[PDB]
């Protein structure tokens, strides 16, 4: 995955809190992204299909 | 003879605010440090985070002002004599 960083959006914000720790809830949830993301695919090519 | 009592009142009474700033000098950093931490999550929180805070420093801060009164009570009335 390309990281782009686009904006600040938040300065003030109310920090997140991240448990155990942010690396590894990343590390945990990039396949969770990329196989939603399979899984987008292939519904938007059963519907490019069923048209 | 009575000078034995007179540093027994200015050493004992130094004491009395010795344990006394350790106690409020201590106790206001372990309470602040948490208020510090708090606002630094987030600022909105400054306006209720004072509603703990400003408690628990009463507290601390009676332990202080009682010890406070005994020294003058030590050293101002010297009451074993
Ligand atoms: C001049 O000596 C004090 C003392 C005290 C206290 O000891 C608390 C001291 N801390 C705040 C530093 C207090 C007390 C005793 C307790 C005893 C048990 Br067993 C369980 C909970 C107890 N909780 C307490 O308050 C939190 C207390 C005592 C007596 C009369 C009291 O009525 C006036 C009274 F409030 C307060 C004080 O204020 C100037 N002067």
């Amino acid at each position: 995955m390309v990281v782009e960083y686009v904006e600040e959006d938040i300065g003030p914000r109310t920090l997140y809190s991240f448990e155990p720790d942010a690396t590894m809830l990343f590390e945990s949830l990039l396949p969770r992204y990329l196989t939603t993301r399979v899984y987008a695919a292939l519904l938007e090519s059963a519907a490019s299909e069923l048209a | 003879m009575d000078p034995t009592i007179a540093a027994g009142a200015l050493i004992g009474g130094g004491l009395i605010m010795a344990g006394g700033a350790i106690g409020a000098g201590i106790g206001d950093g372990v309470a602040g440090n948490a208020l510090i931490s708090g606002v630094a999550r987030q600022p909105e929180a400054q306006g209720r985070l004072f509603t703990p805070f400003f408690i628990t420093v009463g507290l601390v801060e009676a332990a202080y002002f009682i010890n406070l009164a005994f020294m003058a009570l030590f050293v101002f009335a010297t009451p074993v004599k």
